[PDB]
């Protein structure tokens, strides 16, 4: 009802221009299709949790702090590339060195923790 | 009451330190066990309670200040704990005795100003704390 | 032997060291035969029997089963009083209304540590050292073992340490070396042949 | 099968990199170009072999000279390393001093037997009965081994490694409670033998991980 | 869990450390106008 | 189960409040004593 | 040597990235809202 | 005598001596060979004698009252006295088996003699010594916080 009222009242040609208005549209559309599916589906359930995120931009200062730091992170993309290269090099070396250690259950090289795959 | 400023405020601070030492000596035995040291320390705590009440009633002229507020809140809760212990989680009501070492900062202004500065340097972190609260809530619901 | 077992069931023995105490008592009853009389008592600010016996019993197969069940159903709560606990133990070794062995009279204390020596109790009850006192320090702790060691050799006893499960079996059988001291001094009068009860080989 | 396909891919990749160094060499007659030849050389020589396989990981480093931003950030990192070398030397010397003190304090005292009943090597031999999970009715036979701790203070290198692990704030309580129980040169531990020895660990943590590590970040910031 | 660690801890630790750094500088550039650095400088300038 | 989980706030408060003090004590000592030393070098180098 | 070197390198690079991000926008971290700022101009623009 | 102590060869000779002291200190290990213990315990003696000879030369070459003020050399006399006390203490009728490992630390602190001429380490040390009062105040407040929470934990989970 909120969506239909706002799209009627806010000239839908420019309604989708804002980021917030488009964001909540995807939330309800994913949520509105699950009403008949109650009797895959789990992915659309997480959409309705995201409505709380819009409440983060309702305060003066917590929104601008985030804006400034994500803008700063976007302004320096090559610094994280050093971390990425370090991770790549050390992962490849770990593959080549300790990639043949057997996986057991009582040790720190187990099925969840080993050098047998890049991820 | 009568003018007693330089000896009184350092004697009471020494009393605070002695109470801290006495609280440190006590051994929390399991399942209501005890020894002789705790048997003596209960009477020591009694004497500390009477001396604290005496020095509180001496200077009442006092409640509006927060530090003095805590100062007599500790005394009154200790008195109530003693009354309830004698008239028998009553033993847990003595956990307020742990705040007595905190009274020592009120006796040293040079450290009181440092504590005030550290506390006042916390307001800018409230936005980050609020952001952490939203992140925790959102991830808890997602999980 | 007219054995009597004192078990410390005060508050400080709650936890792991109570499990070791119960196992140590059970393994110690396994070293008693039909000619030995045993009874188990506890003390925590008050000394009382752990079972329905209230005096020394023959310690046959049926009676040991009752004592083991009673020992395996004790809880730790209260304060420690060695003066009250030892007076109860010495009083059950002076009964003489009931059938006993009229032989080795030993008190075994299963405690962890403490500060009371109970010098007045020992002087009041056994001035002539007619009763041996074996003291055990059971569990992993840092309590004072001084008084426990003193009670042992002041009354012709011995001191044992049980810090783990693996030390239970070897320490509950070493008290027969102390009891065998008067036998070796007898000489040829102690070289008599005895026959056991019927048992499966 | 996957490696055979991927090995075929490397053959074409190592040829394009080979045809561009020669093409560049035609028009010329720095240290980054030598690195590019080094990577191509290893692949051709590979065609022991384990060392060359390890050195094959130098492929991403060839992109530093291409992107300007990567070169700039690498140069900035090197400059930051140079300007902060004073603090690293001081904290390394402090760790060395604490390692020497720890060697003097816990030299060989971290030994223990497989069963907590034998407290010297002359007794920690043969087999013993193990009671699983504390149950007296579930015994099992196990060997007796007189083994040293994984992280100990035997010599200077071991002490430095143990102190590094402590300064990373990981697994330090276990080392603390292992050092508290340390009795003597070649005998087993006792529960809470010397609690006052924890002053060494507390002082080391406060001096290095809280002071000399926060001063690192503060110096970077300033 | 990987996203929770990066956003919840790495990002927030950057939040706190940055705010703290920007708060220390405020009081550093205010007490500097008093002359606290001069007192240290004057004491050290006469040691040589 | 039960109301025993309410004691978890002791370790939640101790971690959050304890770690805040550490970042406001050891970091403050470093920051306010490194800018002082850094500024001394600028004064000492120029005066040299 | 593999694990020790990785830990040291990763810690240093993370510190470097954090400090670079903090210093990229340092005016906001020392804004001193009392005097003035872009927020005042933005409010002016919105009201206008 | 002032010509030698202010020369360039004397400083490097002292550097070599302190490097040898550090090498002797950082060579002990579990199950060390029996021939190395004697080397260590004679090197300690001879190097202590040489260091105390150097110290007495330094004391009676410039001025007694001009060195006590400076904190850089103030603890050097204490270190030398402790070293010279350790030898007689060990060799006399006082064994002190743990006393060997407590007297090696004061001899170990001699490594700091290499960090005198830095102009960057000492620059921060000056500010640290100036603000030591605030440093101690902050540390004492942290200690009080830890004590309060330890007492509360003792009360709750004791
Ligand atoms: C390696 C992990 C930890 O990822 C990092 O953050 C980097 C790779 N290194 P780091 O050594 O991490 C530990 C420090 O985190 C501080 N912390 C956390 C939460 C809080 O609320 N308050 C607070 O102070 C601390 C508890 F103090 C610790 O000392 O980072 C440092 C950054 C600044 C100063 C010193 C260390
Ligand atoms: C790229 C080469 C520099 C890496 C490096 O070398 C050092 C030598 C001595 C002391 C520190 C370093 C260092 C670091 O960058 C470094 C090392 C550590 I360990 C370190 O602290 C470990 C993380 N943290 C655990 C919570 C310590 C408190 C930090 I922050 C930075
Ligand atoms: C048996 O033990 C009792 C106490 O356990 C001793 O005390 C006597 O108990 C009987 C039973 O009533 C009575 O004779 C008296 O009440 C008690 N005193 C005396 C002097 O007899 C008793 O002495 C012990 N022996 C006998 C044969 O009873
Ligand atoms: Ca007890």
């Amino acid at each position: 009802v909120e969506m239909v009222l706002k799209v009627i009242a806010f000239k839908p040609k420019g309604y989708f221009s804002d980021a917030w208005n488009t964001f909540d549209s995807l939330i309800v559309i994913g949520s509105i299709i699950d009403v008949a599916l109650s009797e895959s589906i789990t992915f659309f359930r997480l959409f309705r949790v995201m409505r709380l995120v819009k409440l983060l931009s309702r305060g003066e200062g917590i929104r601008t702090l985030l804006w400034t730091f994500i803008k700063s992170f976007q302004a320096l993309p090559y610094v994280a590339l050093l971390i990425a290269m370090l991770f790549f090099i050390y992962a490849v070396i770990g593959m080549q060195m300790f990639g043949k250690v057997a996986m057991r259950d009582n040790n720190q090289i187990n099925r969840n923790n080993n050098f047998q795959t890049f991820p | 009451s009568i003018v007693e400023w330089k000896p009184f405020d350092i004697f009471i601070l020494l009393a605070i330190f002695a109470n801290c030492v006495a609280l440190a000596i006590y051994i929390p035995f399991p399942e209501d066990d005890s020894n002789s040291t705790n048997h003596n320390l209960e009477k020591v705590e009694y004497a500390f309670l009477i001396i604290f009440t005496v020095e509180t009633f001496l200077k009442i002229i006092y409640v509006r200040n927060g530090w003095n507020l805590l100062d007599f809140v500790i005394v009154i809760v200790g008195l109530f704990s003693v009354i309830l212990e004698q008239l028998t989680d009553v033993k847990a009501l003595r956990a307020f005795r742990v705040l007595r070492p905190l009274r020592l900062v009120s006796g040293v202004p040079s450290l009181q100003v440092v504590l005030n500065s550290i506390i006042k340097a916390m307001v800018p972190l409230l936005h980050i704390a609020l952001l952490v609260l939203f992140v925790i809530i959102i991830y808890a619901i997602i999980g | 032997k007219d054995m009597l077992i004192l078990v410390d069931v005060s508050g400080s023995v709650s936890g792991l060291t109570l499990k070791l105490i119960r196992t140590s008592v059970s393994e110690m009853l396994e070293t008693l035969s039909d000619d030995d009389f045993v009874n188990v008592a506890s003390f925590n600010s008050n000394a009382q029997d752990v079972s329905c016996f209230q005096h020394l019993v023959q310690a046959n197969v049926r009676n040991k089963k009752v004592l083991k069940d009673a020992v395996n159903n004790i809880t730790a709560k209260g304060i420690t009083d060695y003066k009250k606990g030892f007076s109860f133990a010495f009083e059950q070794l002076l009964n003489y209304n009931v059938s006993r062995a009229n032989c080795n009279k030993i008190i075994m204390l299963f405690t962890d540590g403490g500060e009371e020596r109970a010098q007045e109790i020992f002087n009041k009850y056994n001035k002539d050292k007619k009763v041996r006192v074996f003291t055990f320090s059971v569990g992993q702790h840092n309590y004072d073992r001084g008084p426990i060691q003193w009670m042992a050799c002041e009354n012709k006893g011995y001191y044992y340490e049980i810090p783990s499960i693996g030390a239970i079996r070897i320490n509950t059988q070493e008290y027969l070396d102390v009891l065998g001291r008067p036998m070796v001094l007898a000489g040829d009068k102690a070289k008599q042949v005895q026959w056991t009860n019927v048992y499966l080989d | 099968f996957r490696n055979t396909i991927l090995g075929y891919f490397d053959y074409a990749f190592t040829a394009i990199f080979t045809v561009e160094i020669l093409l560049k060499m035609t028009t010329f007659g720095n240290y980054f170009n030598l690195l590019d030849m080094l990577v191509v050389g290893v692949s051709l020589v590979s065609f022991v072999v384990k060392i060359l396989r390890v050195l094959r990981v130098l492929r991403p480093l060839r992109a530093i000279n291409r992107a300007k931003g990567l070169k700039h950030v690498v140069q900035c990192v090197f400059v930051a390393i140079r300007t902060i070398g004073n603090i690293m030397i001081v904290t390394t010397l402090l760790q060395f001093m604490f390692a020497c003190i720890g060697v003097q304090l816990f030299k060989g005292k971290f030994y223990r037997c497989t069963d907590e009943a034998k407290s010297n090597p002359e007794e920690c031999r043969g087999l013993f009965i193990l009671y699983k999970d504390g149950d007296v009715d579930s015994p099992v036979v196990r060997e007796r081994i007189w083994q040293n701790s994984d992280f100990n203070f035997d010599n200077v290198l071991s002490a430095m490694m143990a102190l590094f692990t402590v300064s990373t704030f990981e697994g330090w309580p276990a080392l603390l409670y292992k050092a508290i129980d340390s009795n003597g040169e070649n005998i087993g531990p006792i529960y809470n033998h010397r609690v006052e020895i924890s002053i060494f660990f507390i002082i080391y943590i406060i001096i290095v991980a809280f002071f000399m590590m926060n001063i690192f970040v503060g110096f970077v910031i300033v | 869990f990987v996203s929770l660690v990066i956003f919840g801890s790495f990002f927030v630790l950057n939040l706190v450390l940055g705010v703290l750094s920007g708060e220390f500088s405020k009081e550093r550039e205010k007490a500097k106008a008093r002359g606290d650095f001069q007192k240290l400088r004057e004491k050290q300038q006469l040691e040589e | 189960s039960s109301s025993g989980m309410i004691v978890c706030i002791y370790f939640i408060i101790l971690f959050i409040c304890g770690n805040y003090i550490l970042l406001n004590v050891f970091l403050a000592i470093a920051v306010d004593n490194l800018a002082d030393a850094e500024s001394l070098n600028t004064a000492q180098k120029e005066e040299a | 040597v593999y694990f020790i070197s990785f830990y040291m390198l990763c810690a240093f690079l993370i510190i470097n990235l954090f400090v670079a991000v903090i210093m990229d926008n340092f005016d906001y971290l020392t804004r001193d809202w009392s005097i003035l700022g872009p927020h005042h101009l933005d409010e002016f623009k919105r009201i206008w | 005598c002032r010509a030698a102590v202010k020369s360039v060869t004397f400083y490097w000779l002292v550097i070599v001596l302190v490097f040898l002291n550090t090498l002797t200190i950082s060579s002990e290990h579990y199950n060390q060979p029996d021939w190395l213990t004697q080397i260590q315990d004679i090197a300690n003696k001879v190097l202590l004698a040489l260091f105390t000879c150097e110290m007495l030369v330094k004391m009676y070459s410039l001025g007694l009252q001009a060195y006590f003020v400076s904190l850089f050399n103030r603890f050097d006399c204490f270190v030398v006295c402790g070293g010279i006390t350790e030898t007689i203490l060990v060799e006399l009728e006082i064994m002190s088996p743990l006393g060997i490992s407590v007297f090696r630390c004061v001899r170990l602190l001699r490594i700091f003699k290499v960090t005198r001429h830095w102009t960057s380490l000492s620059n921060l040390v000056a500010s640290l010594l100036n603000s030591m009062k605030s440093i101690a105040s902050l540390l004492l407040l942290l200690f009080l916080f830890i004590i309060i929470f330890s007492l509360l934990g003792m009360q709750l989970f004791g």
